[PDB]
């Protein structure tokens, strides 16, 4: 299709990167078109809006009609309950959490997996971070491939400098560097995984066991992807002594 | 929506502050407008704005440069006092919650006098007597403990009362302290200041009473290296201990410049963020007048971006923020021709980052933040606010919302930018200009038509029509969708008496007539279509007009000469049909005329056309 949502956009983009990596350049013109539509996605690696009270009190006060962007939806007593549940488990904003659940109703994945609607929101949320971060590794990996055309090898290189590292190209040009965002990004994965075991162990001490396992797998994969991206960025001599000292301190504080 | 609960509330407050300046009203207190949302969050944020207000609530020189206010020893001195007053009051609240479990609990029973509070504070924090205390006690507590924590809370009077009940024990300290309380700026006279310092240094450099040590060099601003760690164990106790020791114009002396630089240079973020508590470092920088450092620092915490941008705005609407002239610099930097102890914030970049997050699906709120850039320009001269609105429209493609939709009835419902400036002619051309450069003519026309720039509207409308002139106008086709907009532009341009130069304009109304000529020709209304082409006097029908019509073709718009081929054939096929239905001589004569015209005109597909024209004339005979 052409009007793909965020999830379908990242899943389709991932397939294109694999083609170029597996010596298949049949999607060059289609690849460049995706990086421009997801420019805002590559800028921020992973960032969940903090849970606000304005939407919490407003969502439950008039759970009749919801307006997200240009489209409109109708909320019922059943769907509204899934929004508060998803927002609490992941500590995500009600507006952002609702959009995730709406994407499941449209695509209709509840029947493909046969799971509660509120649980699908957790999987859909983790899939975004997976492809959003995993696709970045392919860009840098292809940009360093020596067994491809020199021209194509340089296209993905300059693109990653601006899309991932937020560094504009040489033909042009308050903002925060990439490393400090990556360090804080990985930090959120650790705090989210730690609070997950504490809460999960409390209730465990069900039909969601496999979902929790898949979420842990996605989290560890995202952490590995972030580590690889950090290594690649450091390989371009884009670090300093402060980051080294911070990493040494984090290692010294390893438990 | 890309804005979290906290960020959204701030946006609304910034809309008010803009609505006030857009309607010329009183410039309200921005710091108050931001603290209004802070109370909706945990007190971690409220206590920040409390510090922001008290650190910025200094008598300034309105209409004065930012760099000048921040370099003046006059202002630099009041900063230290405003901070000390915050560290003292802040500590006073710590002393309340230490004695009473809740601020509310203390209030219902009544806040006791700073003296009795401190006494009820010593009971807890030292239950048993330390064997190293000196000068006895006062009403059951060591006299020096009372003096210190009273001065720490900022109530010198409460401390002096303690001294009055121990006149015999404290010796000459009474006449010295009574002078400190009297003299302003928390400084003694050089003569008396010398008398006490030498006495302390003489045989009290190492005394077993730490509280005695602390008070003496807080009064004398001595032993700056000794952090009095026995009594000042917290970070705020250190800041407060030093700001009571800074001096102004060589040994055993510390100045704000040294202290402010000494802190972050030697003990940077690393030292103050090991406990993963960000505000601790922010308070260190903000309460030392290093506002740019604290702003950039706090702006990097992805959870506290909102707060750091606004504390920058406050410093910006108070002529206190030191902006970086060059926009190519990093977020934080020290100008080459400035002293090393001050730093500069690239304010333009700061807002540009914050905006990109929610500029995509929340344009209205973005503009409210772009307004603060109204006073700045770039290397090319464009007004930064205007440029930011251009880029935001090119990307968001929100024309009706931001620029005002110009309906096809002649109305211009204003847009969101109309609030900020009434001269909206340039950007509408800027946005129309790029979309024109991207072959989006149908849009560039609507945009140029929104700014009543008929020179460009009709130009583009000429290009969109010429290809579709001979085509078949069918429901929902590209002809109908373009013809119907062209006619909606013909009426609104006649009813309002608007027109471009005659070249662009003549061609535009000429194509509209031709579009009618083929719409009648394709419908079989031969008689009606023949009459139209006759009026236009574009194709000669009597031999006498050939000379003049041929000369006219030379200077007619190529958007017309292009369609000459189809016009001659339709006109011929028109005469052709009417022949099969004196009149015969008249059609025959006109048939000839078209041929000779086409023979003398070099035009598109003259080969196939001139041949077909001749064949159709032969069948007539």
């Amino acid at each position: 299709m052409t009007d793909l949502r965020k999830l379908e956009a990242l899943q389709a983009l991932h397939a294109e990167l694999v083609a170029v990596r597996q010596h298949r350049f049949e999607g060059l013109q289609v690849l460049e078109t995706l990086l421009e539509e997801q420019t805002d996605a590559f800028k921020a690696l992973i960032a969940k809006p903090a849970r606000d009270t304005k939407d919490r009190e407003a969502l439950g006060k008039e759970p009749k009609k919801l307006k997200i962007g240009e489209e409109e939806y109708s909320l019922n007593e059943d769907f509204v309950n899934d929004c508060l549940k998803l927002a609490d488990e992941l500590d995500l904003n009600e507006k952002e959490s609702a959009r995730i659940l709406i994407d499941c109703d449209a695509e209709g994945d509840v029947e493909t997996q046969s799971r509660p609607l509120w649980e699908c929101g957790v999987i859909r949320f983790h899939q975004e971070r997976k492809y959003l971060l995993d696709c970045m590794r392919l860009i840098l990996e292809i940009a360093a491939d020596e067994d491809i055309d020199a021209g194509l090898q340089e296209s993905f290189g300059v693109a990653a400098e601006d899309k991932i590292f937020g560094i504009p190209p040489p033909w042009e040009r308050q903002v925060k560097k990439f490393i400090p965002r990556c360090m804080e990004a990985m930090k959120g994965v650790r705090s989210m995984l730690q609070c997950m075991a504490d809460k999960a162990n409390a209730r465990n001490m069900l039909d969601n066991q496999e979902t929790l396992d898949f979420s842990r797998l996605s989290l560890v994969e995202q952490h590995e992807c972030l580590a690889s991206i950090l290594h690649a960025a450091v390989q371009r001599h884009h670090a300093t002594i402060a980051d080294f000292q911070d990493f040494i301190k984090i290692l010294r504080k390893w438990d | 929506s890309s804005l979290d609960n906290i960020e959204m509330a701030y946006a609304r407050q910034i809309y008010i502050y803009n609505e006030k300046i857009v309607n010329g009203h009183l410039q309200p207190n921005l710091v108050d407008l931001c603290a209004s949302v802070a109370e909706l969050d945990d007190k971690s944020i409220s206590d920040m704005w409390t510090m922001v207000k008290q650190m910025t609530d200094v008598l300034l020189t309105p209409a004065t440069d930012a760099l000048k206010n921040r370099s003046s020893v006059e202002v630099r001195m009041e900063f230290v006092r405003q901070a000390l007053a915050y560290l003292e009051q802040s500590y006073k609240n710590y002393t309340l919650v230490t004695v009473f479990g809740n601020l509310h609990q203390a209030q219902l029973g009544g806040v006791p006098g700073t003296y009795q509070l401190v006494r009820s504070f010593l009971n807890i924090k030292l239950p048993a007597p330390l064997p190293g205390l000196q000068d006895g006690e006062v009403e059951g507590h060591p006299v020096w403990a009372l003096i210190y924590y009273c001065m720490r809370c900022g109530d010198l009077l409460a401390a002096s009362q303690v001294v009055n009940r121990a006149q015999h024990q404290l010796g000459e300290f009474k006449t010295w302290f009574q002078e400190y309380m009297n003299s302003k700026d928390r400084r003694l006279s050089p003569a008396t200041e010398n008398k006490l310092r030498l006495h302390y240094r003489r045989a009290l450099r190492n005394n077993t009473d730490p509280y005695k040590r602390a008070v003496y060099c807080i009064i004398g601003r001595c032993d700056v290296t000794d952090n009095q760690s026995e009594v000042a164990d917290k970070t705020e106790d250190y800041l407060w201990l030093k700001l009571n020791q800074v001096c102004f114009d060589p040994q055993d002396r510390l100045t704000l410049s040294q202290f402010q630089k000494q802190l972050l240079e030697d003990y940077g973020e690393s030292h103050f963020t090991v406990n993963q508590q960000p505000f601790l470092y922010f308070q260190v920088l903000f309460l030392t007048a290093q506002f740019e450092a604290a702003v950039a620092f706090l702006f990097r915490m992805e959870r506290l971006r909102c707060h750091a941008v606004h504390v920058a705005l406050v410093l910006f609407e108070l002529k206190l923020l030191l902006k970086s002239s060059g926009q190519s610099a990093q977020l934080l930097s020290h100008e080459p021709g400035d002293p090393p102890c001050l730093r500069r914030l690239n304010f333009v970049r700061l807002l540009m980052l914050y905006t990109r997050k929610f500029e995509s699906t929340d344009p209205r709120e973005a503009l409210q933040y772009f307004y603060f850039l109204r006073d700045e320009k770039d290397s090319q001269g464009e007004n930064m606010f205007l440029r930011c609105v251009s880029e935001l429209v090119i990307e968001s493609r929100e024309f009706d919302m931001i620029l005002g939709k110009l309906e096809n009835d002649g109305s211009r419902k204003p847009g969101v930018i109309d609030k900020f400036t009434s001269d909206t002619k340039p950007i509408i051309n800027k946005v129309a200009s790029v979309a024109e450069n991207k072959g989006l003519f149908e849009e560039a026309a609507k945009l140029y038509d929104l700014a009543k720039n008929a020179d460009k509207v009709l130009e583009l409308m000429n290009k969109l029509l010429s290809p579709v002139v001979p085509q078949i106008s069918a429901p929902q086709s590209n002809k109908e969708r373009l013809k119907n907009m062209a006619l909606s532009i013909a009426e609104r341009y006649r009813a309002q008496g608007i027109s471009a130069n005659k070249f662009v304009d003549s061609t535009f109304y000429l194509l509209l007539d031709l579009i009618t000529f083929f719409d009648e020709y394709h419908s079989g209304h031969i008689d009606r279509a023949f009459d139209i082409i006759e009026r236009l006097k574009l194709v000669p029908l009597n031999q006498e007009s050939v000379e003049e019509r041929v000369a006219a073709f030379r200077n007619f718009s190529d958007e017309i000469r292009h369609n000459l081929s189809e016009v001659l054939l339709a006109t011929m096929n028109i005469l052709f049909t009417q022949f099969k239905r004196d009149r015969d001589s008249q059609l025959r004569s006109q048939a000839r005329t078209l041929i000779t015209f086409a023979g003398m005109i070099p035009y598109r597909t003259s080969g196939d056309t001139n041949a077909r024209l001749v064949q159709m004339e032969v069948l007539m005979n």
